């Protein structure tokens, strides 16, 4: 998933 | 001497690190406060989460990183984050007290504090000796940030697709570093190899920490104290 | 008059609530501190997480609950937790200040504070009016705790398997309550129906909160501020 | 999954 990671990488 | 591309890379990495490392440590008050079972875990969990956000911010400004695929960026970050935290934390570490000082004595962490977040001397003693050895290298700002970027860009992480490109970026950085030490660091003849040794050490530290973390995060009563971001990044669910 | 079974149930529920509600609010200092985008979200997330732990502790001591299946216990908790938090929070609420006072002014939450955690007046105004209406009922301790237990045991929650048993437990509790009000609450003639009305209100509040929470938790930059427990309980992943 | 919930329910 990695929702937060994806988000933070813009 | 160095080239303007190499120099621009150095300038970029330094600016990146300055943008993502707060020497005031003024954000620390926002963490769940320290306490002295596993009393220090909420505080150190918040500290590490905050720090992961910082490492991500730094990586996004490494030349070439945000041109990698989201998959590769995630893989590089999940593999390297703990190592970059260990590296970047040297800046708050003190040979005098043999521990990390981030402002007041509230945010002063010795071995025992980290013991109160679930870890053992099998990790903490090597970690401390790594900190001391690294601090005694007395790296320039430029060298510190180059080493972080290099650590981040190792292509021999699990999950990595584009080995060749990542290794290209990493190589460019290593040339930048070796040249920098050649031209700019007096008596740094032996330095580059020592720094490379420190990267290896980081691999061992990563290994040990991952085992102890696996132990911790397998117990719901402790993992519930972790943060979403920490759980994602140190998670195995890639 | 009341029976010794009904009385034992009351005694159990009161003891349970006393064991899981700390009137000193001394644990609040352990939360990420309040701040006045969405500055109050870390603090209120920790508050709610702490409170969920409390509700679970309380439910485990409801007569018959921990005889239900783990599935039913989870379903009842995931459906009702937000309602029990809203109910139990009345104990810190004040008609004077129209807000919740948990010790110092640091832990004093008005509508604006909760606005700074992502919610709107569409939830907060009904929530406040519910708090005030409920506070004006001036429930006895016994009635408050019976109402929480009753709310918890509604069998018309989604995910619930054993409707009949859950409804049996709930009915026993309702008889306990109605009798208690009959025999022990002077001028409480109209009380039981009012309390039942408050349960309905809780359903509406639950509805609204679930929408706004769905909104919040869909944005990673906000959900990362939530806790693991909050994410599990308010999550839809049942 | 509900790891934490299961745990807390003993
Ligand atoms: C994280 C930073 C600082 C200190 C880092 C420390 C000192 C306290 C203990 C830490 C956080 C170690 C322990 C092992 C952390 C790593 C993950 C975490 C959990 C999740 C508990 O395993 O424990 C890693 C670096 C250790 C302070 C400052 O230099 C900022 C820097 O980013
Ligand atoms: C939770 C409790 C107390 C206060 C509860 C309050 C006042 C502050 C705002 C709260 C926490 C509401 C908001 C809407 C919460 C519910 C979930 C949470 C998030 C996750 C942000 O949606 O927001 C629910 C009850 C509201 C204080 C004390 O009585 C203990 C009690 O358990």
């Amino acid at each position: 998933r990695h929702k937060i990671l994806h988000r933070l990488l813009q | 001497m160095l080239s303007d591309e190499q120099m621009q890379i150095i300038n970029s990495l330094v600016e990146a690190h300055h943008k993502t490392y707060d020497d005031s440590y003024s954000d620390f008050v926002r963490f769940r406060p320290p306490v002295r079972r596993l009393s220090m875990l909420p505080h150190l969990a918040d500290l590490v989460s905050y720090s992961i956000q910082k490492v991500i911010g730094f990586a996004k400004m490494i030349p070439g990183f945000r041109d990698l695929t989201a998959e590769d960026q995630i893989a590089l970050l999940k593999s390297s984050a703990i190592e970059i935290i260990m590296l970047r934390s040297n800046q708050s570490f003190s040979l005098e007290d043999m521990s990390w000082s981030c402002g007041g004595p509230d945010f002063k962490y010795c071995i025992n504090d980290v013991t109160k977040a679930g870890h053992t001397l099998e990790l903490l003693e090597p970690l401390v000796k790594f900190q001391v050895g690294l601090k005694k290298l007395k790296l320039h700002e430029e060298e510190h940030v180059l080493l972080m970027a290099i650590c981040l860009l190792s292509p021999d992480r699990p999950g990595v697709q584009d080995h060749v490109r990542i290794e290209a970026l990493q190589d460019r950085l290593c040339d930048v570093l070796q040249a920098y030490i050649r031209i700019q660091h007096p008596g740094g003849r032996l330095l580059y190899a020592k720094m490379i040794q420190k990267l290896a050490d980081l691999r061992s530290l990563n290994e040990e920490h991952s085992k102890q973390y696996r132990s911790l995060s397998f117990q719901p009563e402790h993992s519930m104290q972790l943060t979403p971001l920490v759980l994602e990044v140190f998670g195995s669910e890639v």
